[PDB]
DNA sequence: GTGCCGAGGCCGCTCAATTGGTCGTAGACAGCTCTAGCACCGCTTAAACGCACGTACGGATTCTCCCCCGCGTTTTAACCGCCAAGGGGATTACTCCCTAGTCTCCAGGCACGTGTCAGAT
DNA sequence: ATCTGACACGTGCCTGGAGACTAGGGAGTAATCCCCTTGGCGGTTAAAACGCGGGGGAGAATCCGTACGTGCGTTTAAGCGGTGCTAGAGCTGTCTACGACCAATTGAGCGGCCTCGGCAC
């Protein structure tokens, strides 16, 4: 579940807006799921010779299921995310 | 519809142009439960004896139902004014329904 | 569709078959609507049960419960967002009548 | 190189980078997973949640309510085409 | 249709009626290799320069893209016969992507 | 469909867009139906070569093969039993023009 | 691939047809894809709590993935050749 | 307990059960597969394909051909109606 | 304005997440080989485009039929609360069937090359 | 009748396929607690089914302009074929970055239970 993580977003982004519990189930069940069709796709196109899943997999496999604008501005916050980890480890 | 809690629209014989405006402002189910447990019950009991059906089982069963019910009857709805009609027949449901599986 | 409604079944009344349409939009429906209405929902809980069954059949159990119908319903590769808690039907909800 | 707290808090992210992690290797898609690829799709939810949570948040505002419902969340992926190619084979309130 | 060896069974020009028989008996691809791997090339062109296509690769790009189209059409008639009409139009088509598509 | 084609980029021709309808069993065909076509094929092979260019990408590979195109197929949820083998070409084959 | 498995099948019916090599390869990759659609069928039916895949639950998967009479006639036939396999171990 | 033969063999099969295991095995679906749910497989595959070859050969027959051609299995397909739900979404080679 | 039940807040209770090491192991990189994809010219020639003639057909119009929406009445069954018995879902502990792993052996299907006859013309 | 070139056949082999302990885990079984399911009864009463005028939607018939079938010729380019080049796949051989596994620890997120305020009439 991702009950918490979407709870402090909606505190970020609108401060004055909360959620029913029964809406947050059914985003936690959206959240879920969408990361379940992106591993879906980071599987598919991995090729058969390999066994590790990188992060150039998971960035590729977005791109597929978001089309247009918004398989652009995902690129650029997911390497943004990613060289945040890399250097404050 | 019937149960306790929220979820109506309107009631008391309501026309139905009104109908229209009324359905898509509502969230609840428009089956009966009681009538939907012993449907659900019956098919299973053509395959399996005494099988018992959970609750929360119950409930998302019903809504995945009708959420293809009304899917198929909105594609229905499109070869009727397809056909510059604006009454749904049965043919257009079983052309609409032919569309996808077929 | 057309003959999947049996005498001797019980089926959804006629009343309720005419507000799935007005969910849709429909402003004027047929008086021969029942009757594929009918076929559909029946056809439909017999796909989503049948699968049920199986899966309830395979862990030994004998209740069908919230796990067996929601791996019946991606088996048909349909994704479910409503998965019903403890706390389900508090006000207004989208499991109520 | 330092640790400060959990791993999302290291990336800077609101969606437990960990429970993303989780999601990756029990699926049984893949024998190993790389520890950049669950941030990586950790990223991935909590943009797009953003975007549903930005949607209906107006939407909610919109009907002069100050709690989201499950009416409004469907009002905010209808009304984005490029949304609804993503989850619009869900099922949403029946 | 224009590759030798193949099976087009089209003989020079013919009537609308003995086309559709005709293309009931033939099992080849109706769209030119050549245009095919035109478009082909042209689109990957918007996002990787400089990349070759195999020749395996493009028939099975074909092969998919003429079965998809076919299936399209066929569910476009349904429409058109529906609406007790004998001429597909190009409203026909919109509302068969639509109706799967939306 | 509508406006997937744009002036500029090479297309289906008319002759061969009125062959489709024909596999289709279609009687008659409109004057306008030349635009719904081109855009169609247009916009599959549009999503075949997307889908198919990034899993050349994560192989490092500089040329679309046939298990590209393959894995762009299953990844559409689209099965395809036309695997064209070394063979292919021999005689009224399904790949052929 | 099943090329020899199909085509020794094709001579217990039919003695005196012969395939053509294009259509042995379609009629392999129906065989592949029918075993990708009942493994994971079969996957998908198995509780959380076990890992591992029986007889039984392939026996389920065949029965939801084929209909009516041919649902009915797949399980006689699957019982019939573990049976047989398990007396000749 | 029989050595004079293959897996094929012993269950009287002629779809090879150890290229069934591979595919169920390498599916990337689960850790474990039984021995039973191996034979089981194979024979799912050998009944059906037992059914198509039948309304390929008959087909092929009625046409005064000897050999099945990729139109004769096409044409046996939409001759059942319960085969066609199987194979229905599948791509038949244009 | 007013009843009300659900999100918020507060109290414990875990076991999920985290760090720190060792261990093998899998992808990155370089270099050699060679199958195959691009290009082009000749030439062919099937095929696509355009144009004139004409006929079928969808749109427009009028008229008529019939059946479905609207309203009143009556029967009836879905649903509250609240009840109770109890059937079977969790949970834990014991027992043991078998299957991944490792080593060994072997022969069966697949590629290469060649005859020859099923089918298109 | 006459090709032809694709399928059936023969050969080399090596990598797929099978056989024999091992033991550790996961499946099966059984007892026990108690959570949730079935059954139902008084009463509601809102919803469902039924019946009766009445008008709007669909069907039928007629007419016609114009958009499409259809020969006919002109025009353009797809394909054989053969050629040649070479960009780039395939495979081999390190090796170093890097992920799994195991030991230990703790507090973030889990549930249970009040309690006041936002949504519904």
């Amino acid at each position: 579940n991702f009950r918490l993580g979407l709870r402090n977003m909606l505190a970020q982004i609108h401060p004055d807006i909360s959620v029913q519990t029964e809406a947050l189930s059914e985003l936690s069940n959206i959240a879920v799921f969408l990361g379940k069709k992106i591993s879906h796709g980071a599987v598919t196109l991995l090729p058969e010779g390999t066994k590790t899943i990188k992060s150039s997999a998971v960035l590729l496999a977005a791109g597929d299921l978001y089309g247009k604008d918004l398989g652009r501005h995902a690129v650029g916050e997911m390497t943004k995310a990613v060289t945040r980890y890399g250097s404050a480890k | 519809c019937r149960q306790k809690g929220a979820g109506s629209a309107g009631t008391g014989s309501e026309t139905n142009s009104q109908e229209v405006r009324s359905q898509m402002r509502s969230t609840c189910l428009i089956i009966p439960k009681e009538r939907f447990r012993t449907m659900a019950k019956e098919i299973s009991k053509k395959e399996g004896h005494d099988v018992h059906i959970a609750e929360a089982a119950l409930d998302m069963l019903q809504v995945i139902v009708e959420s293809c019910t009304v899917r198929l009857l909105e594609k229905a709805l499109v070869i009727t004014y397809s056909g510059k009609r604006t009454r749904v027949t049965s043919k257009d449901i079983e052309t609409a329904f032919m569309l996808e599986h077929g | 569709l057309a003959d999947h409604v049996s005498v001797g079944e019980t089926q959804i009344p006629k009343a309720s078959t005419q507000h799935l349409l007005r969910k849709a939009g429909s402003l004027s429906a047929a008086g021969d609507t029942e009757v594929p209405i009918r076929g559909f929902v029946h056809m439909k809980l017999h796909k989503l049960v049948q699968k049920s069954l199986l899966a309830m059949q395979l862990a030994k159990r004998k209740t069908i419960m919230k796990s067996d119908v929601k791996k019946a319903a991606e088996l048909m590769h349909l994704p479910v967002f409503a998965i019903p808690t403890k706390d389900s039907g508090a006000k207004g909800s989208v499991f109520l009548s | 190189e330092s640790k400060e707290g959990s791993r999302s808090s290291k990336a800077k992210l609101q969606i437990s980078v960990a429970r993303s992690e989780r999601l990756l290797r029990e699926h049984g898609g893949c024998s190993r997973v790389s520890e950049g690829a669950a941030v990586a799709l950790a990223a991935a939810i909590e943009y797009f949640m953003g975007e549903v949570l930005e949607l209906a948040g107006n939407a909610a505002r919109d009907s002069k309510k100050v709690r989201i419902s499950v009416k409004h969340i469907t009002l905010a992926i209808q009304n984005d085409a490029a949304l609804f190619a993503v989850v619009g084979k869900g099922v949403f309130s029946g």
